[PDB]
């Protein structure tokens, strides 16, 4: 909702909360999971061709007592536009390989998880520097393009560390050396082709015989494409990634690759089903485990569109994964999930 | 002037013909939209097979085929290979050859080809296959066999790279000398080379589904696999060389006679078992009511029992000519009926789960060859005396 | 002592060369850097290309190969089985049939295969193909006639696995029975078996090229395909069991005559037609100037019309032997030039997108056989006698 | 009846043999977890391999095999075709032809293949191969010479889809005239056709496998590629047509006599060298301490020498009949031993770097062959008279 709109700034006011639950035989994700979002996003216009702006969202859960407090920022940042040149901006961001996978992000609850946050330049994370040029300097309308470093986010300080400290350092499934990437994305009326490519430095708390998938640097290579009209909703992404994905609490995979696709059609009257499939396949993982999937399933939901501000849906994740040894010991799920959800936003 | 095949193949065309198979089967509803860089993890669909038959019975109108090709149809049809078309329903089918048997409707002036004798088969011996690789048509190959095994499946270079598993394998005089498969099961296409049932058994393996309605082949009703898969470490076995038992089949043998999984056969009537394979392999050797007693591991556990029918060579709705899955019990003591399904046309005309099948609408049916023979002569009242046991009602 | 085919081998191979081409094309312009994970979505590029060809008229040098190795060619090389080099022109080439015509530039003692017949063709019979399947030169390999088509590609065991569709496919005299090709387009390369051109074919459309400069192929000159792409649903077209019109050609007689996107002609001269390609097929079984009536759909429309030469059989830089994409048109009725390009070496010269060329540098132009009969002849002055359609002027 | 190839399979059988490999080799250490969407970048492991070899001296029990399947083998097991099992040992091997030889132990009624004249070979030539495609067991399939290089690598249509390179090569006779290998090196499987040595040539390197322990091969001892390698560019090379000294191998000739990574060859003895692979295959038409000229390319450098054996073939715990990597020196001036290991079993024994063994133990050790007859003959006492260039310490 835009609140306020005078003398060249603005700010829209946003967020949303989904009463939410899940239905599994897995307890760990059975039962509440109801979670309000909160976010600005705020323009100032300095002359006819700049403008400064920033962001912020935030999620607050609201399944836990009053005894405690699950909270986390998604997004933290601030930029300047210029007109037919660009923007930079800085903060807590998206990396810029979520161009590209963010096509396929689109499911009523689950999806867009071949991946995660603070893994390296695939999601959200620390410290992004993002360049972008839009239409090519206006001469090329559609085309767009991005480059992006991310700075260090490395062990605790206070802890007793004596080397690869940083002031907001955390665990190592969650640090990242310096990064850098880019990405292409070209729209022409309702198809989109787009690739991204991330080289991360891995830091040497993250290379030790404690975490599989050991190596000097992670890198990612990303291929999506997208089609965008007559009320239906078609994309594909695949990824190949190095030493990036995270294999549950183990570590990272040596190698893997990554697909998703989702279809989806918008009815006149208010219904939006979604059918979408999501695989990550791991190779030489080591300690034996060999070749094994990271993740597969079979997502069929729907969404019922009561206006742009209020929504309700159901998601059922069709788990295709088996229990066994590896899940096991890297904690995945393999269990069905069915969510549902009633959604009031502004 | 120069060789050819070509004038031994006119004398052997006549009895190729090409099959169209129409048919549904259930898959599961997609899920939307569609991500193709997220790697996840019922309604019935049509789809449409293709592949080739060998006439070997012109009277009856008689054609062998491939299992992979027929099962699940809805609609059968061939194709002489003159052009004349014509209409085929199910006689017999077996998953484990992988092969199947059809009778053309209507049969009229055809030619069956004539069997040779698989046993008299040797390496360098010449070979030619017949089938329709990509759909395109009736394509030959030629070639030699390769491997005569010593199941006996013969293998020979006589293939296709990239093509689904044709059918007619032939010798130089064009006898049928075996019948070519795939073994990429639930796929059909070849792994380089080619390989084929022998006509012997072939012969064998056609006639019981002719006089039966299904082919003798008892199962031990276990299922399970090796002693490397991800449940025999999980679950961590001790002694490890033999066939590990992932669980017991409802109403079956092992289950009656006494089994649980985890035991690890060791052997089959005094002989060592070291893989499911060996095993699997063995108990296809006993046709059904055999007795054969092998030992378990647990601690040191065995047992002795009787098998029956296997549940994998099965009829459906080809039985009552009318439309609507029974399959024979023990000897020929009548016609037993397995799991109905949801849509319930037959368990509408009250056939239970166990419901065995003595009369032959008035008659005798010991099984469903002499079954059919009825529900095919007189079309007119059907009382069906069947008897799941106890109740012996007579439904229309 | 042992069988071999050897003997007429050593009758076959002199007559089977080796093509080295080297020419260059059009690509895009790479955009960097170059993300792997990122699936997006002008120069000239040279590029290199290798294939057999087969002498099939020792006099004049005529070399009969695939479209698919010369296309584009700016240098072809050949070198013969003894190892003598040389360089050759293009004199004709059809991307439909994939069969292109070459003629050493200077032979001296060459040797031309024997044409055999075939039409006379059949399965059994057995095949020997000669190629240069990954470059490192002149394999050949032995089978026999898979299918007979019945237009006539020749299906053939002898092919390659993942190999480049090599050549001659020749019958066990040594005779030429057809044009080993590639129905991989812009690929080369097999889908597991061998297709062939007919000998009886080549000879044929290998005339056309010699005398008259191309192959007298009309187009009805529409373009579309069947009715169940993405613009046959996006479009939402009734009564689907037809050939699909997507566009209607510039300058053609279907957009002349009367046509417009979206008709799904149902028949052709009263026959049905189910399918872009059976229809596809059917105009090519008429030489240009001929009158075909199709009927069309929309609520009920049809017409009646005569198709000109096709576009995709033409000229380049072999009509003047010096160097700069004409075409036949109609009847003897002089040679047609089509769209000029950008480097415009041609268009520099007085020469438009529609400009016939009636005049022989001073005589008779009725086709590019005649037209570069002259210009092969006499190299000395030359003042092309253009008229296109009303401005008749002489340029150099 | 009909022909056949069974009768003189039944004559070739009884020579072809199966092989069993048992060995280990050091992979690298396994990091978990593993994240298959993150493309990244020491103990020994047990593999085990299994091809097919032929027996070329029934008395001796000699069988020749490929180099791929024997490579890095502890424990080497044959099986006979009917049936009976052995043991064997390593006696020879050379990776550049892919060629071995082994030795079964304690042969008893063997039989062995007559080797045809490789010379007397032809294109349409009829072949056989005989082979071990997926490990089900001893395949044959059958074909023609398909090209005869002219290294003579013999290519033949005989191979398999898919399958790994096997092993004989038979004519219509029953005799040897070429070994199946694999171009497709650290790999085994075809590129789509076959690839042979030539009987002559196995004939010739297998005799020196017996006869010196190893095969006179002298090496160059460069090592380096083409001129388009990423190194060539990034360290940018004037004159671009020869070979890229990437790096010269340490203690070699090339080392010793002057040369130096960069210069690029461009002659060898006068004639020009285009390219590594020109120089390679040159190279190796040239026994040991041979002496070779060549131009050299810095500014305009060129050098004469003499090569010594090459590296590749050499032996380990073959040569002393007990357990424990040597090779020959220069003529025959004894054995020398080269790069010790980790384990030090040898080096243990007072074995360094450069350990000649002219002595047997108390005799003349002028090569392998030799010094490997008396380990052999007595197995009691063992005194070591080896002499690495100075000290003469013997050694139990």
């Amino acid at each position: 909702a835009e609140v306020y709109n005078k003398d060249g700034n603005k700010l829209d006011l946003y967020g949303k909360v989904d009463g939410l639950h899940y239905f599994s035989d897995n307890k760990d994700v059975d039962g509440d999971q109801t979670y309000m979002r909160l976010g600005f996003k705020g323009e100032t216009q300095v002359t006819d061709q700049l403008t400064g702006y920033g962001q912020w969202e935030y999620q607050i859960q609201g399944n836990s007592a009053e005894n405690e407090n699950n909270s986390w920022t998604r997004v933290a940042f601030a930029g300047l536009k210029f007109q037919d040149v660009g923007s930079f901006d800085y903060g807590r961001n998206y990396g810029v390989v979520y161009d590209v996978t963010s096509w396929t992000d689109v499911l009523p609850e689950f999806g867009g998880d071949t991946y995660g946050s603070d893994n390296f330049m695939q999601q959200r994370g620390n410290g992004f520097a993002t360049y972008r040029n839009t239409d090519f300097f206006g001469l090329v309308d559609g085309l767009n393009f991005a480059v992006q470093y991310q700075g260090k986010n490395g062990n605790p300080s206070g802890e007793g560390f004596t080397s690869g400290v940083t002031n907001n350092g955390r665990d190592a499934l969650r640090q990242n050396g310096d990064g850098v990437g880019g990405s292409i994305t070209y729209d022409y009326e309702g198809f989109g082709i787009g690739g991204a490519i991330s080289s991360s430095k891995r830091t040497d708390a993250q290379n030790t015989a404690a975490y599989i998938g050991n190596g000097d640097r992670a890198e990612t290579y990303t291929g999506g494409l997208k089609y965008d009209a007559n009320n239906i909703y078609l994309a594909a992404q695949y990824t190949q990634t190095y030493n990036a994905t995270r294999v549950g609490s183990l570590g990272w995979a040596n190698k893997a690759q990554n697909f998703e696709a989702v279809a989806q059609y918008q009815f006149d009257f208010g219904l939006r089903p979604s059918l979408a499939y999501l695989q990550s396949k791991g190779k030489n993982l080591g300690r034996g485990y060999d070749d094994e999937d990271i993740l597969k399933y079979v997502d069929v939901g729907a969404t019922y569109y009561f206006n742009k501000n209020m929504s309700t849906y159901v998601d059922y994740k069709i788990n295709l994964l088996d229990d066994n040894q590896f899940t096991r010991d890297a904690g995945i799920n393999t269990d069905n999930i069915v969510a549902l959800g009633l959604v009031y936003q502004f | 002037q120069m060789p050819s095949l070509a004038p031994m193949l006119e004398k052997v065309m006549p009895s190729v013909v090409s099959i169209n198979v129409e048919g549904s089967t259930t898959v599961n509803t997609p899920r939307m939209p569609r991500n193709f860089q997220q790697f996840f993890g019922g309604q019935q669909q049509k789809f449409m097979a293709l592949g080739s038959g060998v006439i070997i019975d012109a009277d009856k109108g008689y054609v062998v085929t491939n299992n992979h090709v027929v099962d699940n149809a809805t609609v059968i049809k061939v194709q002489l290979s003159d052009g004349r078309k014509f209409d085929a329903k199910m006689v017999g089918k077996d998953p484990r050859s992988d092969i199947a048997l059809i009778q053309i409707q209507n049969p009229k002036n055809l030619t069956a080809i004539k069997m040779a004798d698989s046993d008299a088969l040797r390496v360098g011996d010449y070979t030619v296959a017949i089938g329709n690789p990509f759909g395109l048509g009736e394509t030959v190959t030629s070639g030699i066999v390769s491997a005569l095994g010593r199941e006996n499946f013969i293998q020979t270079d006589a293939a296709i790279n990239r093509g689904n598993s044709g059918g007619a394998l032939v010798n130089l005089n064009g006898e049928l000398i075996g019948i070519n498969t795939a073994i990429l099961a639930p796929d059909g296409g070849n792994i380089g080379i080619g390989f084929a049932i022998p006509s012997n058994m072939v012969k064998n393996l056609t006639s019981q589904m002719v006089e039966y309605g299904q082919v003798k082949r008892g199962e031990l009703g276990i299922m399970g696999t090796e002693l490397n898969s991800e449940l025999a470490k999980a679950m961590k076995v001790d002694a490890q060389r033999g066939a590990f038992v992932s669980q017991v089949l409802p109403n079956s043998s092992a289950a009656k006679a006494g089994i649980k999984a985890g035991d690890v056969i060791t052997s089959l009537n005094g002989k060592p078992i070291s893989s499911f394979a060996a095993l699997r392999a063995q108990v296809g050797t006993m046709p059904v009511g055999s007795k054969l007693t092998l030992g378990l591991l647990r601690d040191g556990k065995q047992v002795n029992v009787n098998l029956e029918l296997q549940q994998s060579s099965q009829n459906q709705v080809d039985s009552s000519s009318i439309f609507n899955e029974m399959s024979n019990k023990g000897k020929d003591q009548g016609v037993v009926v397995n799991n109905v399904k949801t849509g319930t046309p037959a368990a509408q005309i009250g056939l239970k789960k166990g419901d065995v099948i003595i009369g032959a609408n008035q008659q005798a049916v010991k099984n469903i060859a002499e079954l059919r023979k009825v529900l095919d002569s007189k079309p007119s009242v059907l009382a069906l005396n069947i008897q799941r046991g106890d109740s012996t009602i007579y439904l229309l």
